[PDB]
């Protein structure tokens, strides 16, 4: 299951596949925080 | 309790019997061995320790057992 | 213990009381007598002299030729009492700050440092004992740098140190030393920084 | 973290008078003339432009994506 | 004469120039400049039932906060770092061994006795010393 | 005059090692130690009193205490032969 | 570690101390050690001679 | 406060006119000095000292 991410520092594109990855980290530095990127669907908002 | 780290937590009650029935088989096996007579009153003292700690930890002139972690354990 | 005629008196008066003790071996007898029942002379003589060393004022030092300033020490603080029961001084007032002090950061660390440390000290020594009765002794002494190096177990003095400082139970009976900090706004975490 | 729309109390809309009474403010003329000049009779509204403090500016540089 | 504003403009500067938690810096930087040597002269050395053989302490120092990693080396660390992974912001302390055989010591060996956690913005932080810039830009 | 010293239940093979290791480093007057394997968590010391057992006994690991009193010989013979 | 099957004295190495051959049962279930002969009334019991360790039913 | 080194406060302290408590007793007519709670000397004024 290919997903992509955003990394912690840099904010960079990173594709990897967590359930088979060993050694999770950006490629660009050495970071292994990443975030997982919003989705582009469109969502609603009440203007309460 | 099955502990979030997935090992068994034993109460305290449970441990205080495993070590109860620890002592007493080994005294069974000494006993039986012909162990000398102070060995045998050490044991023999050692049973009576933990059997008065098991019924009640807070005896007065004892000193409480004492969990893993060195709280002190609760009994009955 | 001074030399006021009152004093001198009241000293008197207690040197009276003991004239029963004649010279310092018949006190350490006695003294091992108390700590030791039932046991060898020489064995209460020299555990008796022990507590003399260093259970009787150590800030002094635990040498034996710390006898005199430890005696001196005691004089005065017999002085202050009897002072007391002659009204020539007030109470302690303990409340006052003069006798409070704050026990910071540095020094409960330096304490914990201690007792982690002794700690490590024990394991590495019951270490090198285990591994020279068992190689050998040509083994350790072929290369003592590796005898020393593959000797040594940091986990122990740093899983006491960081659960010590996690939890909050601190040795020598201390608790809630270590809190979680407050951070629901600026002026909770400041204030709980100072406290 | 911004300036607000409008005046809490009334609703009249004082978003765009912000940066306007600040560095009029801050050039030395007299802030009750410029609150005056801007329109801001009643104090509810003069309370939201005195007391407001901006804090948009330190908190853009920390990033989630 | 003065005025109690004069006195305060006097009595901020105080504020500016040490903060509001020196209690907790100075004194965790005295423990690390001293303490830890202190301690360490306190037990003196091993000595460990063996014939002819004794080790005494030597200095002690402490390195950087830092982090092995599991499948990988030691890499520095960063206080929010340290945050989000749940680690433990600590650095390593380094001891000098001395052998002592036959009474006599020879060169001593340098051995890494455990992790230090560092509090946070002392003399030995990697934060000590940064500006707002950087600050910013460490998170 | 044989004592009798307890140990922790699974090391009393190491706990005799650690003790004629550190006789030497004192020179203690300990003449003999047995260990039989009939007994869980207690070893055999021989010693002139009781004062040179409880210094040999100090800092050596899993020893816990001495049990007070002199068993006899008498009793022994039956295990050591 | 070993131990003779005659002289029950248990050897750290190859070579017995006190015996010439190699041979060594390792079966010393027992462990006995003395330190001076001269006056440990054990190793009088048992005849031994030389300080050091033994067994006793290899 | 920090505490700073006790040893040179002691030299200090001797050299500005202390005798040592070993030398005499305390005379009601000479000042007790203490340092850091324990008597080190005593002096003739203690508010010159
Ligand atoms: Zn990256
Ligand atoms: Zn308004
Ligand atoms: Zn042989």
């Amino acid at each position: 299951v290919e997903a992509v991410y955003r990394c912690f520092k840099c904010g960079r594109e990173v594709k990897l596949d967590l359930s088979i990855t060993r050694d999770l980290r950006c490629p660009y530095c050495g970071s292994k925080i990443l975030y997982k990127p919003r989705p582009k669907v469109p969502r609603r908002v009440k203007a309460i | 309790i099955t502990l979030e780290t997935g090992i068994r937590a034993e109460d305290d009650l449970t441990h205080k019997l495993v070590d109860i029935i620890r002592i007493n088989n080994r005294l069974k096996q000494n006993i039986e061995a012909g162990a000398p007579q102070l060995i045998i009153e050490d044991l023999w003292d050692l049973l009576q320790y933990h059997v008065t700690t098991y019924i009640n930890n807070e005896a007065p002139g004892v000193p409480p057992a004492k969990h893993k972690s060195g709280r002190p354990l609760k009994t009955l | 213990v001074g030399n006021d005629p009152e004093v001198q008196q009241i000293m008197f008066d207690n040197l009276e009381d003991a004239s029963d003790i004649t010279t310092q071996q018949e006190a350490l007898e006695f003294i091992g007598k108390l700590v030791a029942p039932g046991q060898a002379r020489e064995y209460r003589l020299k555990r008796a002299e022990y507590v003399i060393d260093n259970n009787l004022l150590p800030h002094m030092g635990v040498s034996p030729e710390d006898r005199i300033k430890k005696a001196y020490y005691l004089g005065m603080m017999a002085l202050k009492v009897i002072e007391l029961s002659l009204g020539r001084r007030p109470e302690d007032d303990k409340d006052h700050y003069a006798n409070k002090r704050l026990r910071l950061a540095g020094d409960l660390l330096k304490d914990l440092f201690r007792v982690a440390f002794s700690q490590l000290v024990k394991d590495i020594q019951y270490q090198m004992t285990k591994t020279y009765q068992r190689k050998g002794d040509k083994y350790t002494f072929g290369n003592i740098h590796r005898f020393i190096r593959n000797s040594i177990r940091p986990d122990v003095l740093t899983e006491r140190i960081e659960h010590a400082l996690a939890t909050g139970a601190w040795p020598g009976g201390r608790t809630g030393v270590s809190q979680l900090l407050d951070r629901t706004n600026y002026m909770s975490t400041l204030s709980h920084l100072r406290r | 973290m911004i300036v607000p729309v409008r005046c809490f109390t009334c609703g009249k809309v004082i978003g765009d008078k912000y940066y306007e009474f600040k560095r009029r403010v801050e050039a030395g003329e007299d802030p009750e003339k410029v609150l005056d000049d801007l329109g801001l009779e009643r104090y509810c509204c003069r309370r939201m432009l005195l007391s407001h403090v901006e804090l948009i500016d330190d908190i853009m540089h920390y990033r989630v994506y | 004469d003065v005025t109690p504003d004069d006195l305060w403009i006097v009595m901020e500067s105080y504020w500016q120039e040490k903060g509001l938690v020196r209690q907790h810096l100075d004194s965790y930087n005295a423990f690390i400049e001293r303490g830890l040597q202190e301690v360490v002269n306190e037990f003196g050395g091993i000595k460990p039932d063996i014939p002819d053989f004794e080790v005494k302490f030597g200095k002690i120092r402490v390195g950087e906060p830092e982090f092995q990693e599991p499948h990988g080396q030691r890499k520095p660390l960063y206080p929010m770092d340290a945050r989000i992974r749940n680690l433990t912001y600590a650095a390593p302390l380094y001891l000098e061994m001395i052998p002592v055989i036959k009474g006599v010591e020879q060169d001593p060996v340098e051995v890494r006795i455990g992790e230090l956690p560092i509090m946070l913005k002392s003399k030995v932080c990697r934060l000590y010393g940064l500006s707002d810039e950087e600050l910013i830009k460490l998170g | 005059k044989i004592f009798a010293v307890r140990v922790t239940h699974g090391q009393e093979e190491t706990t005799a090692k650690l003790i004629y290791s550190k006789v030497r480093t004192y020179n203690l007057p300990i003449y003999a130690i047995l260990a039989p394997s009939r007994v869980k968590g207690y070893i055999f010391v021989e010693a002139p009193n009781k004062g040179v057992v409880d210094e040999a006994i100090r800092g050596i690991r899993h020893a816990r205490g001495v049990l007070p009193g002199e068993v006899p010989f008498k009793e022994i013979e039956h295990f050591l032969e | 570690e070993k131990a003779c099957r005659h002289c029950h004295y248990i050897t750290s190495e190859d070579r017995c101390p006190v015996c010439g051959s190699r041979d060594l049962s390792e079966e010393w279930f027992d462990l006995v050690i003395i330190v001076d002969v001269e006056n440990s009334e054990i190793a009088k019991k048992i005849g031994a001679k030389v300080p050091g360790k033994y067994a006793i039913r290899v | 406060t920090t505490a700073v080194p006790e040893e040179e406060i002691r030299e200090y302290l001797m050299s500005l006119g202390i005798v040592p408590i070993e030398v005499r007793r305390p005379d009601p007519t000479l000042w007790r000095v203490y340092l850091n709670g324990v008597l080190i000397g005593t002096i003739e004024d203690g508010k010159a000292l």
